[PDB]
């Protein structure tokens, strides 16, 4: 989860629809922030159907 | 050379890419696959082996060529 | 599993055992025809439903039939 | 001379050896997979190169599966 | 987005909710129920 | 089920988990000399000289092989025996099931998916609409 | 193992990914479930019927509530003509600085989208004036939608289920829908006519509050129950009415004058009420036909059974027994009826127009008219599609031995080979005039082409009474028995089939007559494919025992010379394009001569429909300028979501093409080195499926081929007919 | 009565664009006789001859004459090409004769076929025309 | 001899041998009677 | 003129009267 969490803002940080605004960081980490969201939920999503 | 350039040419080198996947897919599982593995007894030129194993439909390699003659015109 | 069914109308040439990649056909004796033979299905859980036993059947209509039912992993034909 | 500034000649030329090319290319991709079918003969193909090809199809394939997947996203 | 239509603060809600929220609990609750024995 | 593997260099196109999680199949075939045949799934293996212990991913490609052990030799392999083995250690048996080829007709033999009848001579669906049966089972 | 789907057990233990898709398309084929008793299947029916038509209730809700909510309803009224009608509003976090300001219209101050479906023209025609009405319509549409949601519920409790015998009683079904369903509620709709909607187009606002005080006309009931019928007639709206006010306003509740209202360029409202009223009568006599509890009344039976001639054998017979039985049968008369009244919808809207100020909307007729006839392109399709799922399934040769059914079996050769004959009559000609025509035009020589008059049809505009073509025949002739009758809707018809500024009946030429030909050889086509789909269903020369195999099979194999496409299922697969392409046709015929009659210049149409360059480049590559202009590199306007759009159905369409030309087993060894790759990579493998991929099915990307080249073929052509419409007029 | 259409030698949009008909072919006055032959007809609004197919013997060079010419030709090939199959079908090798042609064989049933409507009225009367439906192979239905 | 008469007289040869006659016919009629759009 | 607030929110409380329905249905037409 750390390396996954740490290169994961970068895309939105850089390349994303705030990057020109002055919340370039903050909209990088809510991008990334609610795709953990729902990695997190593909995970555990996965776990109640694989081994059950 | 600038941004258009760039794009297309990846465009280009997509459609190649499938082009060469359809054909050497069909050279390399010409013989045999795991879905139909006596191939080379049924021919280069066949249709199918079946509706059976869900649908074998267009496996033999002359169907790689007939699909790669499209993704040639696309490419 | 699919359904292999074979009909009356055999005359037991055997063109659909040696057609099968699946070993689902056998020759069984039998009265109704000259060669006295009729092809049987006793393997029809291996049976892919690839239908090449009814291409080799030549009697009109068909002999033998192979009915597409449910899929399992051997009738899909999965390596996986 | 004067082929540079007659640019239907320039355009047609480019095309017409475009699809000739393209379509050569195709038939290479089939009389690769008829020879699979007929002329390929195992017996004398151990641990060459083609008999290492039809053992690795599935690690070309999928690569090359991979990478059209990358470039039509990527493009 | 905005709006001069009465509930406004409605669409900024809702769209996030039908948009994301409703696949995400719906798909969600569905891969369970076509993946279960 | 005792056999030495044939001389294979490996391939990809050989088992995958299914091998080892639902079953995966063992042809097993004696040979006279050492001989190049070519493997069901990509390649081509030498055989061993006396038994041969090849394991498969399908029982398609061990009779694709079986096929090909008893026409593409000059002398033909006609005692290969296919067995389906199970990650339990127990194995089943297959092919030939009574000893002989399918095609030659052999009696103890009982008949299955015969039905006395013609294939027209099917029952209409309308008259068993909610019975579950096929015209083809009733 | 699995417990989806849980209604078909060789689905259940099915590994692979096979299972869901299967599972998704075999849901709601109630028949084949496991465990499906006869009655049970009319019952899971009856219920799903309550929950479509609360979804129905529910969309006219969302239609009515986004319309008061983020419409423009009360500033639209004030100014029909000028006043972009507002769908709803747009709540799109992507949308950038330039789309906020290109879809800013309509004077609103946010985001909207134009409505093209006409509900405000509908709305304002039958009364409804504020935003607060639309508000209680939709608020009590959720109170209807929850009394049949909770009724499908209801009926499917043990108690109030519905016995087998409630379901196969079709006289006390045709008795209480004709004299009901359709008689008291087009009574009622009549009812709401002369209360509600007449007196608010003069001015008069009827609302709950005081519709009980106030009658419809100032003699009352007493001209109805008193044989003097007239009253209600006499002093209709004069010429110089204006619509929502008292001016130049009659007292009339039922008129009879024929034609249009001169400002809405629509129907009279009395006319339209005096038209429900009528045939309310008409269906309530009509549904006092059928016996069912009285002794009087008609057998259903009996009639079919004495219906029976020397040419036709059995004639009817038992026919009840094979509809009553037959579910798909019934479905396929539905289909079939709901399919050419669909059709007669569109023909009839555009033509008739009876909301008011919809005949200026141009944009609006050219969605309402494309909507219904594609539409009617599927109910037409499915209702054959159904009628071979009954002869595979519940048709039987027995009880049908020698009937108007076997008949058709019996002769079936003679019936595709002549629909066989006649599309290709049609197409060889049809085709062989075009191309003709675009030689000879392409040959500097206009003048050489084949043009045909339609004489005939012409002659039924002059029998309706347009007297443009010179024929004096029936109406057309002021001297015949037809003109001197002393009918009322003949001044008001007359003055509206010579205008000219309406769509009643348009002026047509030889482009009118080759495209005609082209819709014929597309509905024979499109037929052929189908009937051939219905009476091979059983069986054929290929397949004999197809009607064991089903309806919906992949093939026979690659035996007997090939199979593929070979099941009726298929048949209704191929036909799917034959009626895209037949709706392609008309609606491109439908739009090109109306966007000549909007703007004035006729002579675009008649003199280049005739040769198919014409129809691509004045048509086709004329009309889609403003809407690949929708966005550039220069900015955007409010065709940029149409622009998009359009380029989105393209996407549609063409990837569908993937899956109808290129076939499984390719797919299926490209996954199995996908698979191969999924269980060979570290970190990856770690992850594994439950459901094993394998490709879509043979009938299953047939199926996805056609729903993408559908949704493909549907999405281009909508945003087209609007962008090209709502560029040049909206 | 045709009102929306008129004559092109009095449409007044025909006038001006007969005047300029490209010559089709090597004769340099062609479009001056496609001028002349085509003012009889009947022009629509931009002078181009719209034909009537209604079955006015006025109009019978419009679609009767190309009817009746048609029919004949294509009755023409439609009997020589069925009596020369029924001809070939009583040889001992009836499957040669249709991919390598008995030509004068063909020559012979070709220049005979001038007199098909006479032939097919007589071959309807005798039957031989139309074969019986229980005596043709038929789809099981 | 007879053999190169059997390949004159094949499907593919005699139906270009007719066509070219056809279009001979139809080519030289609308070369000296050209623009015959009706009678 | 224009609809109000308490319409709306109106609207979608009245809303779960078919919410709640419609799930009642589909759970007895799965059964
Ligand atoms: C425009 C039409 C179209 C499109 C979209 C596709 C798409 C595809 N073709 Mg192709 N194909 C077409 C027509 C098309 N085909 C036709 C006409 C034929 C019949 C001859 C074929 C036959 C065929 C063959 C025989 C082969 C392909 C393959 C492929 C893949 C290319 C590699 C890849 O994944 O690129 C990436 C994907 C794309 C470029 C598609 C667009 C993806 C968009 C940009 C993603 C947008 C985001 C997404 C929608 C968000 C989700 C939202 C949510 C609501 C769902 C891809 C799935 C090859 C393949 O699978 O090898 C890998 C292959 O071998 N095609
Ligand atoms: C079936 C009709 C229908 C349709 C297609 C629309 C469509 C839309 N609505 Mg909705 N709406 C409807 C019913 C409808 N509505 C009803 C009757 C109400 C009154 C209570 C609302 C209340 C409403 C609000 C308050 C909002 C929307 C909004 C919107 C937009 C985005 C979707 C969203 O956030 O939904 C949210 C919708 C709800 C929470 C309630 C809707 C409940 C309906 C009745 C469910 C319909 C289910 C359907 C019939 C079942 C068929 C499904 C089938 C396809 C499988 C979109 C224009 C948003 C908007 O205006 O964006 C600018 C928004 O903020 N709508
Ligand atoms: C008078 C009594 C009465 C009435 C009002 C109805 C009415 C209804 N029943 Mg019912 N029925 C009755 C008694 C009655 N039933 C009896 C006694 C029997 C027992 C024998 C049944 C047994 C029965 C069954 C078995 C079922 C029905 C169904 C239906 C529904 C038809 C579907 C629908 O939405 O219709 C809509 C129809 C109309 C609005 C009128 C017809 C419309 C046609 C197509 C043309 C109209 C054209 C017009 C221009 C449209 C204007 C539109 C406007 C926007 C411009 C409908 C609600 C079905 C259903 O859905 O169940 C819930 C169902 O399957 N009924
Ligand atoms: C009154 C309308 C009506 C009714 C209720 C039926 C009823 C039936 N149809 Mg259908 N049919 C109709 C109209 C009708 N149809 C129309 C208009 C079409 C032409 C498009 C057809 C053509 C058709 C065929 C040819 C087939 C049926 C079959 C079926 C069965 C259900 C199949 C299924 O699970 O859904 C369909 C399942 C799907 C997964 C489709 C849903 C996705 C679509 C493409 C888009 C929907 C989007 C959605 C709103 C979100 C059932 C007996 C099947 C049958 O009985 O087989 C013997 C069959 O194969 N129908
Ligand atoms: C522009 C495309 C197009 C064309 C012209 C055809 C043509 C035809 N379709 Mg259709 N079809 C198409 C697209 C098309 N279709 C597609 C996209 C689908 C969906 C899969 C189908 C589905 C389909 C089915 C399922 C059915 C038809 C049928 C037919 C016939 C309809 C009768 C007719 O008009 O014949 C007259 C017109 C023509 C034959 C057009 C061709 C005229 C040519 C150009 C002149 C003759 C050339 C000559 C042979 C020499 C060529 C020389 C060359 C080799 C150098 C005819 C063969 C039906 C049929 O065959 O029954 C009769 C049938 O059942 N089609
Ligand atoms: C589709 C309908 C239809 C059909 C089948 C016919 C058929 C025919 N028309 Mg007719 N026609 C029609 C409607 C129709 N017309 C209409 C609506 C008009 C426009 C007013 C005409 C105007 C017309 C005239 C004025 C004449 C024909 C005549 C003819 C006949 C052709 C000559 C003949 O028999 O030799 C083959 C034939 C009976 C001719 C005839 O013999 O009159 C009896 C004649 O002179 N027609
Ligand atoms: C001379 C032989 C001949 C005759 C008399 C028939 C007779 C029939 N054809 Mg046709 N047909 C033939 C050739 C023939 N056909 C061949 C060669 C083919 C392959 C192209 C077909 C394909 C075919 C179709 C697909 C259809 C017909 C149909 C029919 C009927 C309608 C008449 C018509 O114009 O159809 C139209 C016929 C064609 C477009 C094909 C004609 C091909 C050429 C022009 C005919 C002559 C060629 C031959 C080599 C001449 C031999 C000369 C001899 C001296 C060597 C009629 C029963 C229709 C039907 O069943 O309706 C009841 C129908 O659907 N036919
Ligand atoms: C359905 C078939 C159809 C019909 C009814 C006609 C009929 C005719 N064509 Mg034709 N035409 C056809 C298909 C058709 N064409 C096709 C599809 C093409 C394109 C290859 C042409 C291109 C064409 C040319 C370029 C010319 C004809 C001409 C004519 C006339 C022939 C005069 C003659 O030989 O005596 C007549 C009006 C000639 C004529 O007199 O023009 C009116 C002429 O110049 N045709
Ligand atoms: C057909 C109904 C005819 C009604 C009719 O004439 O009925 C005549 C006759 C019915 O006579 P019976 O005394 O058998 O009738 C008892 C009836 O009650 C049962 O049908 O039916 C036939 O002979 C069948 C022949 C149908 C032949 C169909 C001809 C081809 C029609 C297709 C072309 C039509 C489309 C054109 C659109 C412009
Ligand atoms: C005592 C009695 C009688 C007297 C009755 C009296 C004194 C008054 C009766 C009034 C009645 C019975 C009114 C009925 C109203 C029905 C309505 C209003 C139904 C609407 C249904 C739908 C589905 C509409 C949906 C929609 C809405 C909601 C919209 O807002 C617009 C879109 C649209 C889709 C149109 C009579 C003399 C008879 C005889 C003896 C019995
Ligand atoms: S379908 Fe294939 S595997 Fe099954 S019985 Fe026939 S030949 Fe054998
Ligand atoms: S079914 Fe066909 S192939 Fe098999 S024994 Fe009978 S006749 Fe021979
Ligand atoms: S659908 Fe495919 S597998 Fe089935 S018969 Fe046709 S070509 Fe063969």
């Amino acid at each position: 989860g750390m390396a996954h969490g740490y290169f994961l803002i970068g895309p939105w940080t850089l390349l994303g629809p705030l990057r020109d605004s002055e919340y370039q960081y903050i909209g990088g980490l809510i991008g990334a922030l609610a795709l953990i969201l729902v990695a997190t939920a593909a995970l555990s999503s996965y776990g109640l159907v694989t081994f059950q | 050379l600038g941004t258009a350039d760039f794009m297309v040419h990846h465009i280009h080198a997509f459609t190649i890419h499938v082009t060469a996947l359809i054909l050497l897919k069909g050279v390399l599982y010409a013989r045999s696959s795991r879905l139909v593995p006596d191939k080379a007894n049924l021919g280069f030129r066949f249709p199918c082996d079946g509706p059976g194993r869900g649908g074998t439909c267009q496996v033999s390699g002359w169907d790689h060529v007939f699909l790669g003659l499209f993704w040639m015109y696309n490419s | 599993s699919h359904s292999v069914k074979i009909y009356d109308t055999c005359i037991g040439c055997t063109q659909c055992v040696r057609a099968c990649p699946l070993d689902v056909l056998e020759m069984v004796p039998w009265d109704g025809c000259k060669a006295a033979q009729i092809a049987s299905s006793p393997r029809t859980e291996d049976c892919v439903g690839c239908k090449r036993c009814e291409t080799a059947c030549p009697t009109d209509f068909l002999s033998i039939r192979v009915y597409l039912g449910a899929e399992t992993t051997r009738s899909m034909g999965l390596a996986y | 001379p004067y082929q540079a500034i007659d640019y239907a000649t320039q355009l047609s030329l480019f095309t017409h050896h475009m699809w000739i090319g393209g379509f050569l290319i195709v038939g290479a991709g089939a009389h690769g997979a008829i020879f699979m079918v007929r002329d390929y003969d195992p017996a004398k193909n151990v641990n060459n190169l083609l008999d290492r090809m039809l053992r690795h199809r599935d690690a070309i394939i999928s690569h090359l599966n991979w990478v059209c997947i990358f470039l039509g996203f990527h493009s | 987005m905005d709006g001069s239509y009465a509930a406004s603060y409605l669409p900024w809600i809702l769209i996030p909710m039908v948009g994301w929220l409703f696949p995400a609990v719906t798909m969600g609750l569905l891969f369970i129920h076509i993946e279960s024995e | 089920l005792s056999g030495q593997p044939p001389k294979f260099g490996g391939s990809t196109g050989g088992l995958l988990s299914k091998a080892n999680r639902e079953e995966k199949y063992a042809i097993t075939w004696t040979s006279a000399s050492e001989q190049v045949f070519e493997m069901p799934t990509g390649g081509a293996a030498i055989m061993n000289e006396g038994e041969n212990l090849l394991y498969l991913a399908r029982k398609e490609q061990c009779l694709a092989l079986g096929t090909q052990l008893r026409t593409k030799f000059k002398p033909k392999i006609q005692d290969y025996k296919i067995y389906r083995v199970y990650p339990s250690g127990e194995v089943q048996y297959l092919h030939p099931a009574d000893g002989v080829f399918p095609e030659k007709v052999n009696e103890g033999r009982e008949a299955q998916g015969t039905k006395t009848r013609r294939i027209g001579q099917n029952p209409e669906p309308v008259t068993i609409k909610f019975s579950g049966k096929a015209p083809y089972e009733v | 193992a699995t417990k989806f789907p849980k209604f078909s057990q060789d689905l259940a233990q099915d590994p692979t990914t096979r299972r869901i898709w299967y599972g998704i398309a075999t849901a709601h084929d109630f028949e084949t479930h496991d465990g499906m008793t006869e009655e049970n299947l009319y019952q899971k029916i009856f219920a799903s019927h309550f929950g479509h038509i609360a979804i129905i209730f529910l969309w006219t809700s969302g239609t009515l509530f986004h319309v008061a909510w983020q419409g423009n309803f009360e500033q639209w009224i004030k100014d029909p003509l000028n006043i972009r009608p507002i769908a709803h509003a747009i709540w799109d976090p992507h949308f950038g600085e330039g789309a906020v300001n290109a879809f800013t219209q309509a004077g609103a101050s946010n985001p909207v989208n134009i409505a093209y479906s006409g509900v405000y023209h509908w709305f304002y025609t039958i009364g409804m004036t504020t935003n607060q009405e639309l508000y209680s319509g939709a608020v009590f549409l959720l109170v209807l939608a929850s009394l049949f949601l909770f009724a499908g519920w209801l009926h499917l409790q043990p108690k109030f289920r519905p016995s087998l015998a409630w379901f196969k009683n079709a006289e006390s079904r045709l008795n209480h829908h004709l004299a009901g369903l359709f008689g008291v509620s087009s009574l009622a709709w009549a009812g709401h006519l002369v209360h509600v909607a007449i007196p608010e187009a003069r001015g008069q606002h009827v609302g709950w509050d005081n519709f009980l005080s106030t009658p419809p006309h100032p003699a009352g009931l007493m001209p109805f129950f008193t044989g003097n019928w007239g009253v209600y007639a006499a002093d209709p709206d004069t010429a110089g009415h204006i619509f929502g006010t008292s001016e130049g306003a009659g007292t009339a509740i039922l008129t009879f004058l024929g034609g249009f209202h001169p400002q809405t360029e629509s129907l009279w409202l009395t006319d339209i009420a005096h038209h429900h009223l009528a045939i309310a009568v008409i269906f309530i006599i009509a549904g006092h036909m059928y016996r069912t509890n009285w002794g009087i009344g008609h057998s259903i039976k009996e009639i079919l059974n004495a219906h029976k001639g020397p040419l036709t054998g059995a004639g009817h017979t038992n026919l009840y027994d094979t509809i009553n039985n037959s579910l798909h049968f019934q479905l396929g008369l539905a289909l079939a009826s709901l399919g050419v009244i669909t059709s007669l919808v569109a023909q009839h809207m555009y033509s008739l127009p009876s909301y008011a100020f919809i005949a200026q909307d141009h944009t609006t007729q050219a969605a309402l008219y494309t909507h219904h006839q594609y539409i009617a392109g599927f109910l037409m399709v499915g209702a054959f599609a159904h009628g071979a799922i009954f002869f595979v399934r519940d048709y039987d040769p027995v009880a049908n031995k020698d009937n108007v059914l076997a008949r058709m079996l019996e002769h079936k050769e003679a019936l595709i080979s002549h629909l066989s004959w006649v599309s290709l009559f049609l197409g060889f000609h049809t085709l062989g005039l075009y191309v003709h025509n675009d030689v000879v035009v392409a040959f500097g020589t206009p003048e050489k082409q084949i043009l045909i008059e339609p004489v005939f049809a012409q002659w039924i505009q002059a029998t309706s009474g347009k007297a443009l073509y010179g024929f004096d025949v029936l109406l057309s002739n002021p001297d015949s028995i037809a003109s001197t009758t002393g009918a009322a809707w003949l001044p008001g018809w007359l003055d509206a089939i010579n205008s000219g500024t309406n769509s009643l009946f348009l002026t047509i030429g030889p482009g009118d007559f080759l495209v005609h030909h082209a819709i014929a050889l597309g509905l024979h086509t499109t037929a052929l494919i189908l009937i051939k789909g219905a009476l091979d269903a059983r069986g054929s020369k290929l397949m004999p025992d197809k009607k064991d195999f089903g309806y919906s099979f992949p093939c026979d194999g690659p035996g007997r010379g090939g199979t593929c496409d070979i099941s009726a299922w298929d048949a209704f697969y191929l036909a799917m394009f034959w009626m895209l392409n037949t709706l392609g046709w008309l609606t491109f015929y439908w739009h090109w001569k109306h966007l000549g009659v909007w703007s004035g210049n006729v002579a675009q149409f008649n003199e280049n429909s005739t040769y198919l360059m014409g129809w691509f480049r004045d048509y086709l590559w004329a009309n889609s300028a403003q809407l690949i202009n929708g966005y550039n590199p220069y900015g955007v306007n409010n065709l940029s979501v149409w622009a998009w759009m359009f380029l989105f159905g393209h996407l549609v369409w063409a990837t569908g093409f993937m899956f109808l030309i290129s076939w499984r087993g390719y797919w299926q060894e490209l996954i199995e080195t996908i698979v191969w790759a999924h269980e060979r990579t570290p970190l990856a493998n770690l992850v594994r499926w439950k459901d094993k991929p394998v490709a879509l099915s043979i009938v299953q990307a047939r199926l996805v081929g056609l729903a993408h080249f559908t949704v493909g073929y549907v999405l281009t052509y909508a945003a087209f007919l609007i962008a090209s419409t709502a560029g040049k007029f909206g | 009565d045709f009102a929306n259409l008129t004559p092109c030698s009095e449409n007044p949009a025909y006038l001006a664009k007969s005047k300029n008909f490209l010559n089709t072919t090597n004769d340099p006055n062609s479009g001056k006789i496609r001028a002349e032959r085509y003012a009889s007809a009947l022009c629509g609004p931009e002078g181009y001859p719209h034909l009537i197919v209604d079955g006015r013997f006025t109009h019978a060079g419009d679609f009767l004459i190309p009817s009746i010419l048609f029919l004949y030709i294509a009755g023409w090939i439609g009997w020589v090409g069925r009596s020369y199959l029924i001809e070939i079908r009583e040889s001992k090798n009836p499957e040669m004769q249709e991919v390598v042609i008995n030509v004068p064989l063909a020559i012979k049933k070709m220049l005979g076929g001038f007199l098909w409507p006479l032939a097919a009225v007589g071959e309807y009367t005798s039957g031989k025309l139309v074969m019986k439906d229980s005596e043709i192979p038929t789809s099981p239905r | 001899m007879d053999g190169l008469k059997s390949f004159l007289s094949t499907a593919p040869v005699m139906i270009m041998a007719l066509l070219t006659f056809t279009a001979g016919i139809l080519i030289e009629f609308n070369r000296f009677y050209p623009d015959l759009l009706f009678h | 003129m224009a609809l109000s607030d308490t319409q709306i929110l109106a609207a979608l409380v009245v809303a779960l009267l078919p919410a709640f329905l419609a799930f009642r249905l589909s759970t007895e037409l799965y059964k």
